[PDB]
């Protein structure tokens, strides 16, 4: 009927010695294009070589793990062929070693970790690279290209190189992958793991303090034991400061109940006792005065 | 190379198959036997009291295939001891004294399918002890001290089919040991330190989960029952997993302690989102001094502390700058292309937290 | 005292005997349950993951009878840690990464008539720390990194039927250790470094010789053969006891390494009298001033020094005077009264040997 | 026919917790005189008294070990009868524990050892004892006093406490005791034992010089070597000596061969080398003149 048109073309790669590489070529006609992947003038075949068709059926994605060079290095080519036409598309690939790498080249700063989200929620994959130039950001599920478009939908890339799927369905889990693009070639970050699981959703009560700290009259020279508990959901940690000076290290952060004693204070300040939880932060006032 | 057939007086030395045989095993041996032919293809020193391998006890064997130290005394192995054998495939050193691995030991070593340290008091391996041989088809770490191996030499063993480190004290896995390493049929981590286990494509083969009329095998066999593991999200994929119960039990968080780890179920394997306990609200230091920056954030698991300089992405180990484990920063030589605000982010499984710290010069 | 009968969550817990019945063993515990009737008398926790003994754990237990901890992981155990069962016959820490014996460790068991320490990593035991059990029908050491043990609080317990110490690294064992020591059947040396072995009337009994046509039961067991023996006439009387070839080895002298302890004739076990090497001929030195004496002799066995003032009888560790091991002889204040001639005598279980030397303050 | 006679009685002992005492009474008499000890008015009895009978026939030896205070203090009774006759002989036994020993009581510096003999050589039991006054030392062998009488015979005791036993029987071998004695108490060394072996008789060649030291002439600032080689049965320890000053130490002493390297030495001095036997010592001399 309709002889076949390309959708979308790859584009020429540059990547490391064990890295990876995407090229990214879908077509439309009638009947379905048939894509087709060759090195040379035959189809690609190899253990490292593997090819990934879209969920729209309309092209496939050409996946290269790990890079091999100079084996891999090659131009391939994109053919869409169907009943009344046969057409194609080029691009080249170039593997520079590890000793080849010039500085420039997209590193990959903070790559993504595991991260478990319950359904219905906000997931934020992070990622951070640089490079000269800037590099470009693109993301990657399950070896196929994420799609950031700003036309109206879940997922959003943000101005870090995170991205973010608000509203988790169950088919958001799976393998992303950060890709860091500019004129010096393209790096892969190691790959996470994002695990999506069913909500339990929990009372979340902020912290409110149960024993407010008790203003304090002691003359100098003396020692006090001065009561501050916290509650909540969940249960704050509790801490003394002096000012800006913190009195208990990260280390020990006694969650339900911090005594402040102190020790022959023989000048006046106020003391503020701290309650901190991922709900937000409350902060109340021992006054202490000396005579 | 023609000549008689040497035997230890003590041993037995057996022609019958083409492989010339030296039999050593229980005879009461102090020390490796000065004489033994050195065609010898099956050596077994085994079940003796030698408590030291000279260099020049194993030199100069050319056929050597397997060599058995199994059962001895033996506390050192002078370096290079085994150079001399490229065609040795299995050595047992297993039931012996060896408190250290050094790297020099086994550095000839090449062709080795089978290295036994097993039931050893090993507390250490050098770092390149493993770089001379990538051929091993079997490491049995069984029964010592161990509390972390040379994982990046162990991932550079492709053909490796079991690693057997149980009973041991190691801390973690590394998440990318497995990755690109293939045929590996068995894994034991019992009996261990282990908190956590990084997920992997073959951990995802350990499991047998089918429907009803199907069977699905295992070609992967994992064992991590013997650790104190901390049960949260990070384990959540090990949870899901369908398989036989070992009776590993949660040690942390104290919520979960003493619960079995298959009976919990999936939603009660819980992380929690990163909290910014500490910070420097605003710091003055001028150009060219030690400055110190302070951000520490709890939660479970503790979260990753990274910084964010102004209007910028990320700063790290580098020669303007560097960052340490318990999350402080240290500009050695502070400029006023630092003036502005710096931001402290706190990342977790469950989520990330920021705040800020204003920075002037 | 009466009360209902509890049972720890994964144990399980039998009546059927008069004595309470706990057994936790093979039950995957990270610790000690909190929750155990203090009326069991047989406790089973063997198999299990344990890494630390809290005081908590086993206290107020006061019909505890059989105690198993076997085949753990615990390195440490809180002191004072048994000293409420005060009815414990037996205790079995076997299979455990335990460095070492405290003091307060076993302070509170008194009836105990097995210590069951075997297959632990133990380098030392404290000096008091058997003082608390001088019962101890049985003490099994064995495999284990031990140089030497209490030996006086050892044969402070009569009742000790067998000692097993094989597979350590022992020195030696003193001579009038087993004097006291009555009603025991078997002791275990194998696998350990012994140079040598005192004589012993149980050693006399520990052999089989008859003559033809009559049996004779030992009535000691003893099984040295792991050592590397130095054979001179100071095992002589041992090569002439009629025993069973355990395939024991002569270490030393050079003549006789590699021989067969038993193959070598009694003529061929030789040891050689004192030679003195060094001496200082004469010595002028003032009154109240540190002085030395050099006195050095070799032999085999390495002979023994001492001293003779003018026209004395020995001298000794004293507030005029100091010996040493090597021979050295300091008297802190000199006198007119130590003015004369001072004899050294070397002393060999071969002979003696003197010289002279002279000093004049 | 003859009623008894006591021809040795024993006398009143004292000694430590812990430690022995023998009671000697041997009689003569027709019939042979039947000994008995008696604590009390009762034959004595307990798993720590053993009475010993003399080879003679003439009497037996009371051993009490170890001692028990105060269970064994107490009065002791020998009885020599016979058919026509009964007579009576009486000894106290006092023990004091360890700490009321008084200074002075005799104590033994140094005991015997294990010693292995060849027979019919010259074996020695070496010991020593001080105290207030000095204590006299007497020796016993498997329980039985040992005959040190200066009557013509084998067994004789030294000026030192050592006992001495030359062309050494079989039936020589056995337990040895050394025993000081005044009047403070008594006090018994730990037992040694004395092993017999059969004579093998060998060639024994003093030291000679295989290679004596040659004298040598080096200008100042050099360095020589000097061979010297010593031998014989035994082979002699070689040892380096400038005047009195010994140029090897006790611990790494070459047996057969020693050779001295010189460093640097600008003066002149005689060096001597030295090869030492059990069969005696010999002694050479090497010249080194500087120019
Ligand atoms: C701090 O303490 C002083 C005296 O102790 C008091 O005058 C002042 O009001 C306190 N601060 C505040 C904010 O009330
Ligand atoms: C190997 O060593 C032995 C003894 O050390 C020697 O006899 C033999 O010649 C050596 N072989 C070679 C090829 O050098
Ligand atoms: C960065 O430095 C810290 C200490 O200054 C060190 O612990 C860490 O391993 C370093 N990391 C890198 C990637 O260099
Ligand atoms: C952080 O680590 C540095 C060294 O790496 C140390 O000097 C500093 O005291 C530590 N601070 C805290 C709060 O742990
Ligand atoms: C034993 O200790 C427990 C808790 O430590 C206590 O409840 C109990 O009363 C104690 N029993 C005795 C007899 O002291
Ligand atoms: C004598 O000295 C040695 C070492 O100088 C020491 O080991 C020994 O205990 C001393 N003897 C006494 C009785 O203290
Ligand atoms: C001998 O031992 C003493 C102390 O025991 C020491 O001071 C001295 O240096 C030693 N001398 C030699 C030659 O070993
Ligand atoms: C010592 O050396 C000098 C000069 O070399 C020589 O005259 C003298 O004879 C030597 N001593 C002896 C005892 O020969
Ligand atoms: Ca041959
Ligand atoms: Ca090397
Ligand atoms: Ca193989
Ligand atoms: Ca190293
Ligand atoms: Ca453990
Ligand atoms: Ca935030
Ligand atoms: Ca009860
Ligand atoms: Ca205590
Ligand atoms: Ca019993
Ligand atoms: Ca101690
Ligand atoms: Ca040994
Ligand atoms: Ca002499
Ligand atoms: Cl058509
Ligand atoms: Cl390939
Ligand atoms: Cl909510
Ligand atoms: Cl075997
Ligand atoms: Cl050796
Ligand atoms: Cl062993
Ligand atoms: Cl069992
Ligand atoms: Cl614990
Ligand atoms: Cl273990
Ligand atoms: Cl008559
Ligand atoms: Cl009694
Ligand atoms: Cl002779
Ligand atoms: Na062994
Ligand atoms: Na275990």
């Amino acid at each position: 009927e309709t002889p076949p048109r390309f959708t979308r073309t790859p584009v020429d790669q540059t990547g490391v010695s064990g890295g990876v590489a995407s090229f990214i070529c879908q077509a439309t006609g009638d009947p379905r294009p048939k894509i087709v992947w060759n090195k040379k003038g035959k189809k690609v075949s190899n253990q490292r070589f593997e090819v990934i068709e879209f969920d729209d059926g309309s092209g496939s994605v050409l996946r290269i793990q790990p890079l091999r060079t100079p084996r891999d290095e090659a131009i391939y080519e994109c053919v869409a062929s169907n009943n009344v036409g046969e057409i194609s598309v080029s691009t080249r690939l170039t593997v520079l070693r590890e000793d080849q790498i010039p500085r420039g080249f997209p590193t990959i700063d903070m790559g993504p970790q595991l991260k478990v989200v319950e359904r219905t929620r906000t997931a934020t994959m992070l990622c951070a690279a640089s490079g000269n130039p800037d590099p470009e950001i693109t993301w990657f599920k399950d070896f196929l290209p994420v799609d950031t478009s700003n036309n109206n939908g879940r997922i959003k890339q943000l101005r870090s190189g995170a991205l973010q799927i608000e509203q988790s369905e169950e088919s958001d889990q799976g393998k992303y992958e950060c890709v860091a693009t500019n004129s010096a070639g393209t790096r892969y970050s190691a790959p996470a793991n994002l695990y999506v699981r069913e909500l339990r959703e929990v009372r979340r009560v902020p912290p409110r303090f149960s024993i407010p700290p008790t203003n304090h009259e002691i003359m100098p020279g003396g020692s006090v034991n001065i009561t501050c508990v916290a509650v909540g959901s969940p249960m704050p940690y509790v801490k003394w400061m002096l000012g800006a000076e913190d009195l208990t290290p990260e280390d020990d952060m006694p969650i339900g109940r911090n005594v402040l004693e102190l020790n022959d204070v023989r000048q006046s300040a106020n003391y503020t006792c701290v309650a901190m939880s991922t709900l937000g932060v409350i902060e109340a006032i021992a006054q202490i005065t000396v005579k | 190379p023609g000549d008689p057939q040497i035997c230890p007086k003590r041993c037995v030395c057996q022609i019958l198959s083409p492989n010339l045989a030296t039999l050593c095993a229980k005879k009461g041996l102090l020390f490796v036997p000065p004489n033994i032919d050195r065609r010898t293809v099956e050596l077994r020193l085994a079940d003796n009291f030698v408590t030291n391998i000279k260099r020049k006890d194993f030199a100069n064997m050319t056929s050597l295939v397997d060599l058995t130290l199994s059962r001895n005394t033996i506390s050192f192995i002078t370096p290079h001891a085994f150079a001399d054998l490229r065609n040795l495939r299995a050595l047992h050193l297993n039931s012996n004294r060896l408190t250290k691995i050094t790297n020099d030991m086994f550095s000839g070593l090449s062709n080795l399918h089978h290295l036994i340290l097993n039931n050893n008091q090993l507390t250490l391996i050098s770092s390149t002890a493993f770089d001379d041989v990538f051929a091993l088809e079997e490491l049995d770490l069984s029964y010592n001290n161990l509390e972390t191996i040379p994982w990046d030499a162990v991932e550079k063993m492709v053909s490796l089919h079991t690693l057997s480190l149980d009973h041991n004290m190691i801390d973690n896995i590394p998440k990318g040991t497995f990755s690109h390493l293939h045929k590996m049929t068995r894994l034991d981590v019992t009996s261990n330190k282990l908190q956590k286990l990084p997920p992997d494509p073959l951990f995802q083969r350990a499991q047998v989960l089918a429907t009803s009329g199907i069977i699905s095998p295992s070609t992967f066999a994992l064992s991590f029952g013997g650790n104190p593991l901390h049960c949260n999200c990070e384990l959540l994929w090990l949870r899901r997993l369908s398989r036989e119960d070992d009776l590993e039990t949660c040690a942390s968080p104290p919520l979960l302690t003493g619960r079995y780890f298959w009976s919990i179920p999936e939603e009660e394997f819980l992380c929690e989102p990163p909290l910014i306990t500490r910070h420097t609200h605003e710091m003055r230091v001028l150009e060219g001094q030690r400055a110190t920056l302070r951000c520490k954030a709890r939660g479970d698991p503790e979260p990753a502390i990274h910084w964010i300089s102004p209007e910028g992405k990320l700063i790290s180990n580098a020669t303007r700058s560097l960052v340490y484990d318990n999350g402080t920063l240290d500009i050695l030589i502070t400029t006023v292309k630092d003036t502005g605000a710096f931001t402290c982010i706190a990342s977790n499984p469950a989520g990330e937290a920021t705040q800020i710290v204003d920075l002037h010069i």
